[PDB]
């Protein structure tokens, strides 16, 4: 038995429109006090900000949860799940595959890029919330 | 395709004279060449920036700035009534709703012919003779919702 | 006036010349603020600017500048006309000279009266304006347009 | 001077400042967005806003704004006032209710000025429910991206763009709360100062596209103070780098050089330090094969072929160091050492250092330019080359304006009052091209003609100042009308800059340029003379002295030299590249040593991996004649170990010892440079222009990282999981970590990067500086290495005839570009693009003559090579003319002045 708030395992999660949380921010890596998280910035074509790579030494990490509450999109979590073990320490080091999974975890319904005012594909301007449509300086109206 | 007419032009630079400064004469040439065309193109302001001797980026700053030049294409006959306060006391939500009825649309937008464009404006200095609106430059006052379709029937 | 010889060169014999021009404006409010009136007459987006400097000193094309609203010019004939003691006695009071006092809004007789300073509001609107249409009564009253 | 009281303290405090530039430089924190320190006071933002009383016994009295309010004795203001922090507090919420909700994927973040404002007034409560206004966004080209929503319409982009850098293409759009800042339509913003609207902007409306591509926040750099590369006015620059590549390039504030301000050439051209071609490994030939060798294996294999040669002669670079040319010059000796440019532009090159040594003439600093006030451009292209110079001469022809306000009692940062005074009057500026400049809208006149006739007008000038100078016969009346509107403006100025440089290719205009300065130092003026050259190293390589490069091939041709050592020398942009590739091909033993892939490494026998300018450390003598350090930023072995990138002094000495002795040496920087001293008595400031790697501030080492550095056991752990040591620093006094000091009050001159607690942003460097705008609080980096020689020269009697075109022959008129013409930026992916395309331009006469137009591709032949090129149309150009781009690929520089024999349309 574990309680919902149990600091275990960390993962990314997903948009509940199925896209990876982390928006490359870079907060989370700042944030830790053993400098365990690397990772880099990448841009689609859609001008999405996503990780090209996210990078945990858990060999290094004490499960703190200053990453998770440092994150401001609700991508990084601390899961309920203890069990892990390795023969070489190499293979603590977890990439992105090994961290991101295929649902939104603790927070089904937060989506960060529906509060952001950057535009990317299905969100053009004015289209975000409390956004007003923009408005053309040759517009007739004063 | 924008060029500046032989006229035009020759009206641009009629009123250099009164100025230390051809910036001075900017708001003038862009009122020129919307008198014109009814409004001011695109074209027209590499136009009369190479014209007067100032950066195009001046001359769009400007043309923006001021409501009654026009960067957007409008209708034949302009209407602009007032939504100052003495009029909001005469009743100029009336006026107002008749103009949407006759013509079927909102304000800053234009008619389906091209006809009319609907725009409001501030207050236009009549303000003790009643609710008041322009149709180009004719001022018509002491408005009354029955009087609004033989008013508009003379702009053709 | 520029046939009568009162505008242009040399007016009246006199070695002045005045050359007099009228330029329409393009509808902003603010550019009846003077250093904003100053810099739309230059061509430029109508900013005020910040005093001091005032205009006196520089204004127009960074030369001295007066601005003067329509009927504070249209006092000065009759004063230089009929003399600086006509007008100070027009009215017993701390301020000089006729105005331009008027009562718009549902009244009986909006319009315009010429009236000297120290007249009360009560006398506009009931004299003058002819007091509220019938069947409204008074609420509310801005004295001087609408930033009062 | 004067005396003020703040929050119940007195202070001392300059009476001509501003309240906000005074309290600022007291360390009382006043938060700001409209005011800048070299743009002025305008009072937009109203941001500024403290308490005011009329004396000490005043209780109430009234907010005024400190970037507009005079700082005069008497004055009793209160920053910390109730009233005045509420109301601060309010100007942050008023701009934080349109604010998009972007801070994790804004560029800004981090680094932000809105966002340390924010929490310097203490604004974390959001009050506003109602919907925020939205912007669409234009396209602004391959360097500048636009995201209009994080505008908070403070105008310090229009101010620096139209006022500051005089660029036409930005403006303010709208009314009331739509207004909109940019360009009319979409397109590319045409200044060549237009990087600076990064750091200008306090949001991130205006952001870096090359750092957006590879972007990380700020606390994640590692940063080294270091000089600009691409060109030689030296420019003070904090690059930033992480993961192994360079990022981004920053500013690093110099009050006696650059200041706030860097051009587009510095800031963009930075690509080619991460390109994947590079050689990261000694790479030795064995007929068609490669063998990768490490250091020792290079050190050893070289020292065994240069043991047997016969002769070895040295080929330097002016884009090498001064450590670099020297070690190459002490492993070939001094009578085989050559300089690695041409003979005529090492002739113009030694004639522009005697001027500044031996002319009699101070050689203004680059902010120095700006209080002159008559400037004469004599043949160099100066927005092109130089570029900085050419903003810094821009701000000179505006004294004008200055002078009139100060007579009037407006103050000095009242600029929007100084501007209304004005009214387009203007400092006198004449320049002369071979074609119109950059310079033209605020020029008084123009002189388009060829070099030959710009050194002639320069000569009358010179006459008609003073009789003794050599006069000019021949002179038409039309073009003596306009001497004497210049000789009336210099001669009545009382401080005049004469500008010219070798970039013209004519020895004849350096000579015209300091008989100009010379008859204005005998008429009683304080004229100062500035000259351009043309890379970063140029005046540095010109002091050291050697032969020419055409002297050293002709000592491989001829047989006597058995081997060349070339240093970061890529030989065809100097030389003709036909007898290059053959002289090359005679030797038994090439070597080249740099950090760049160049052509004539595919037949070289030994590469050696140098080091960039971001990965080495050294000395560079900028055109004035200072002498900068530039540090290195990372190390490249930290995260790939298989690279053996040294610097090219480090080989070059290491070299010389195996030569001797057969045992390598891995020298330190302060020793090559104590060998310098000894050595070269020209070159002895370069001891004083940085500490030595003992330099500390109370046992600390300078740092490199910000003190909240992330991702330490996380970076290298996809290699191994077990951390590496810290990469050790020798040669410097800065530490490869965030274990070090950056204080603000540190005593120290280089300062790698600007942090302070609250100030996050490029503000940062209020902290840094004595009083705000001004120099760096204990003095800035670098040292004069010549001081103003006591007597002068005498005139140059050797006045050009007049310029007559030819049948068959064509002059080469050179054309410069920013984003061209230099050799290490025009290799970087985003100047591909912003380079235009090749052509060739041509007067509209010989075009008929020709029998072309616009467009037409056009054959010609230059040394038995053929180039074709399309037609471009100069109706300024004058006949008899050709205009080639310099510095392109496959124009050199050298074809300055050269001539076409040649010329034919294309089939
Ligand atoms: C927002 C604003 C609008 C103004 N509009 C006008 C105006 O329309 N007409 C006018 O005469 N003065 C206007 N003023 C006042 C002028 O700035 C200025 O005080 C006046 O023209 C001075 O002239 P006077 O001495 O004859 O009154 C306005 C002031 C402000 C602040
Ligand atoms: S996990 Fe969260 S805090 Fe970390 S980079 Fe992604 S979005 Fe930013
Ligand atoms: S839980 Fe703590 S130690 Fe582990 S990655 Fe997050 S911040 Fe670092
Ligand atoms: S400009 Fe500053 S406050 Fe605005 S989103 Fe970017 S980082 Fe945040
Ligand atoms: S774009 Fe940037 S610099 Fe220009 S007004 Fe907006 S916030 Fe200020
Ligand atoms: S002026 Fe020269 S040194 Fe300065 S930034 Fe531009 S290219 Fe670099
Ligand atoms: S308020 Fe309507 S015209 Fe004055
Ligand atoms: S910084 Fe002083 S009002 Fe803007
Ligand atoms: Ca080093």
């Amino acid at each position: 038995y574990l309680p919902p708030r149990y600091r275990g395992r960390i993962v990314l999660t997903r948009d509940p429109d199925g896209e990876e949380r982390c928006v490359a921010c870079n907060l989370c890596a700042v944030a830790c006090p053993v400098g365990c998280i690397s990772l880099q910035k990448a841009e689609t074509k859609d001008g999405r900000w996503y990780p090209e790579f996210f990078r945990i030494n858990f060999s290094r990490c004490i499960f703190c949860g200053l990453c998770e509450e440092a994150c401001p999109t609700t991508a990084i979590q601390l899961t309920p799940d203890f069990e892990m073990g390795e023969y070489k320490r190499q293979d603590l080091v977890y990439e992105k595959e090994d961290l991101l999974i295929s649902g939104p975890g603790k927070y089904p319904e937060y989506n960060f890029y529906r509060m952001a005012g950057m535009a990317i594909d299905g969100k053009d301007k004015g289209e975000a919330e409390n956004e007003a449509k923009p408005i053309d300086v040759k517009s007739l109206l004063p | 395709a924008f060029e500046l007419s032989a006229a035009e032009r020759e009206a641009i630079e009629h009123e250099m004279h009164h100025y230390e400064d051809p910036r001075a004469a900017s708001i003038e040439a862009l009122k020129i060449v919307q008198k014109q065309r009814g409004w001011v193109p695109d074209g027209a302001i590499h136009a009369i920036a190479d014209v007067l001797g100032i950066p195009a980026s001046d001359v769009e700053g400007v043309a923006t700035f001021y409501s009654q030049i026009f960067r957007q294409p409008v209708g034949r006959h302009v209407i602009r009534y007032c939504d100052s306060v003495v009029c909001h006391i005469n009743g100029y939500q009336g006026i107002q709703a008749a103009l949407e009825k006759k013509l079927n649309i909102k304000p800053g937008q234009t008619t389906f012919d091209g006809r009319f464009t609907l725009l409001p404006t501030c207050c236009l200095g009549n303000c003790d003779k009643g609710p008041n609106m322009m149709i180009d430059e004719d001022t018509h006052a002491h408005l009354t919702p029955e009087a609004i379709p033989e008013l508009l029937e003379r702009y053709k | 006036a520029t046939e009568a010889g009162l505008l242009g060169k040399n007016i009246m014999g006199t070695g002045f010349d005045f050359e007099l021009f009228v330029h329409t404006g393009a509808g902003r409010y603010i550019c009846g603020e003077e250093t904003a009136l100053i810099n739309s007459l230059e061509g430029r987006r109508a900013n005020p600017r910040s005093k001091p400097p005032f205009p006196a000193t520089s204004g127009a094309w960074g030369k001295p500048t007066c601005v003067n609203n329509v009927e504070t010019l249209c006092n000065v004939p009759a004063i230089l006309a009929n003399g600086v003691e006509w007008y100070q006695n027009i009215s017993k009071s701390k301020d000089a000279g006729t105005k331009l006092m008027g009562f718009s809004g549902r009244v009986k007789n909006p319009g315009l009266w010429e009236l000297p300073f120290g007249t009360t509001a009560r006398e506009i609107l009931e004299d003058y304006a002819g007091g509220m249409r019938d069947g409204l009564k008074f609420k509310a009253w801005q004295p001087g347009g609408a930033g009062t | 001077m004067a005396t003020i009281h703040v929050d119940g303290k007195e202070y001392e405090v300059n009476g001509a400042d501003n309240l906000l530039e005074a309290c600022l430089s007291l360390g009382l924190d006043i938060p700001y967005f409209c005011w800048h320190p070299a743009l002025g006071s305008v009072g937009a933002c109203r941001q500024c806003a403290v308490k005011q009383y009329q004396n000490a016994e005043d209780t109430r009295g009234r907010l005024v704004m400190s970037c507009m309010t005079p700082a005069s004795d008497g004055t009793f203001i209160s920053i910390d006032d109730e009233e005045a922090k509420q109301f601060r507090e309010s100007v942050v919420e008023w701009l934080m209710t349109n604010h998009p909700h972007d801070c994790p994927v804004c560029e800004e973040g981090g680094n932000c000025h809105l966002q340390d404002m924010t929490v310097m007034t203490g604004h974390s409560f959001r009050r506003y429910r109602f919907t925020k206004r939205t912007h669409r966004n234009q396209d602004l080209g391959p360097f500048i991206s636009h995201e209009m929503n994080r505008c908070i319409a403070c105008y310090r982009c229009v101010r620096y763009y139209k006022d500051y850098a005089d660029g036409t293409d930005l403006g303010v759009y709208g009314a009331h709360d739509n207004v909109y800042f940019g360009r009319p339509e979409d397109g590319t913003l045409e200044s060549e100062f237009s990087g600076n609207l990064v750091e200008i902007c306090p949001t991130g409306v205006f952001t870096d596209k090359t750092h957006s591509e590879r972007y990380n926040r700020k606390w994640d750099m590692q940063f080294a103070p270091s000089i600009c590369q691409q060109c030689s006015i030296g420019c003070n620059i904090s690059p930033g780098e992480r993961y192994g590549e360079l990022r981004r390039i920053e500013n690093r504030y110099n009050g006696t050089v650059n200041h706030y301000f860097l051009c587009d050439r510095g800031r963009f051209g930075y690509g080619y330090v991460n390109l994947k071609d590079r050689p990261r490994q000694p790479v030795q030939r064995r007929g068609d094969d490669f063998i990768t060798l490490n250091a020792e294996q290079a050190m050893q294999g070289a020292a065994d072929i240069l043991r047997q040669s016969k002769k070895v002669i040295g080929i330097g670079s002016p884009r090498a160091s001064v450590e670099s040319n020297f070690a190459l010059r002490e492993l070939v000796g001094e009578e085989n050492f050559y300089t690695g440019i041409a003979h005529g532009e090492q002739e113009r090159l030694q004639l522009a250092l005697k001027v500044l040594r031996e002319g009699g003439i101070y050689t203004p600093a680059l902010r120095e330019i700006e209080s002159y006030d008559a400037v004469l451009v004599l043949g160099e292209d100066v927005t092109q080359t130089g570029a900085r110079v050419a903003l810094a001469v821009r701000q000179a022809v505006k004294g004008k304006a200055r002078e009139m306000a100060a007579a009037q009692k407006v103050a000095d940062w009242q600029i929007a009052a100084i501007l209304n005074i004005g009214q387009r009057a203007k400092h006198p500026l004449f320049v002369t091209n071979v074609d119109d400049t950059r310079l033209d809208d605020i020029a008084a006149w123009t002189y388009r003609a060829p070099v030959e006739d710009q050194a002639r007008l320069g000569f009358a000038i010179a006459h008609a100042l003073d009789n003794s100078a050599p006069a000019v016969d021949g002179i038409e009346p039309e073009l003596q009308s306009k001497i004497d509107v210049i000789v009336q403006a210099l001669a009545g100025a009382k401080k005049p800059l004469i500008i010219s440089g070798t970039n013209a290719g004519s020895l004849e205009v350096i000579q015209a340029a300091a008989n100009v300065a010379k008859a204005l130092k005998g008429r009683g003026a304080d004229v100062g003379i500035t000259m351009i050259a043309r890379s970063v190293n140029s005046m540095g390589l010109g002091i050291m002295g050697g032969g020419s490069l055409e002297e050293a091939l002709t000592e491989l041709e001829t047989g006597r030299a058995d081997a060349v050592v070339v240093l970061e020398n890529d030989l065809h942009r100097h030389a003709s590249a036909i007898r290059v590739n053959a002289a090359l091909a005679k030797a038994p033993l090439v070597m080249v040593v740099d950090h760049q892939r160049t052509a004539i490494m595919e037949n070289a026998h030994l590469v050696l991996s140098a080091a960039s300018f971001a990965e080495s450390d050294g000395t560079v003598i900028n055109n004035e004649g200072r002498a900068q350090r530039f540090f290195q930023v990372y190390d490249p072995a930290y995260y790939d170990s298989k690279t053996v990138m040294l610097e090219s002094w480090r080989w070059l000495h290491s070299l010389h010892s195996t030569l001797l002795s057969r045992e390598v040496d891995w020298t330190q920087l302060d020793h090559v440079i104590d060998a310098v001293v000894a050595k070269i008595p020209e070159l002895a400031g370069i001891k004083d222009a940085a500490p030595d790697a003992t330099f500390r501030i109370r046992g600390q080492k300078l740092a490199r990282e910000p003190h909240r550095y992330s991702g330490r056991t996380a970076m290298r752990a996809n290699i191994s999981v077990h951390e590496p040591r810290q990469p050790q620093d020798i040669d410097t006094m800065f530490t490869f970590s965030m274990e070090g000091n950056n204080q603000p009050t540190a005593h120290r001159s280089q300062v790698p990067f600007a942090w302070a607690p609250g100030w996050n942003s490029p503000q940062a460097w209020n902290k840094f500086q004595d009083e705000v705008g001004g120099k760096l609080r204990f003095g800035d980096p670098g040292v004069r290495l010549f001081e103003t020689s006591e007597n002068g020269l005498d005139y140059f009697t050797s006045v050009p005839a007049r310029f007559q075109p030819q049948d068959g022959k064509w002059r080469i008129a050179p054309y410069y570009h920013l984003f061209g013409s230099d050799e290490l930026s025009q290799r970087a992916p985003v100047f591909q693009s912003r380079m235009p395309q090749p052509y060739i331009k041509l007067n509209p006469a010989d075009a008929a003559k020709l029998g072309v137009n616009a467009g037409t591709r056009v054959s010609f032949s230059y040394d038995g090579n053929t180039v074709t090129l399309p037609v471009e149309i100069a109706e300024g150009l004058t006949a008899g003319q050709v205009g080639l781009p310099m510095g392109m690929s496959g124009i050199a520089p050298v074809l300055a002045g050269a001539h076409l024999e040649d010329l034919k349309e294309a089939q």
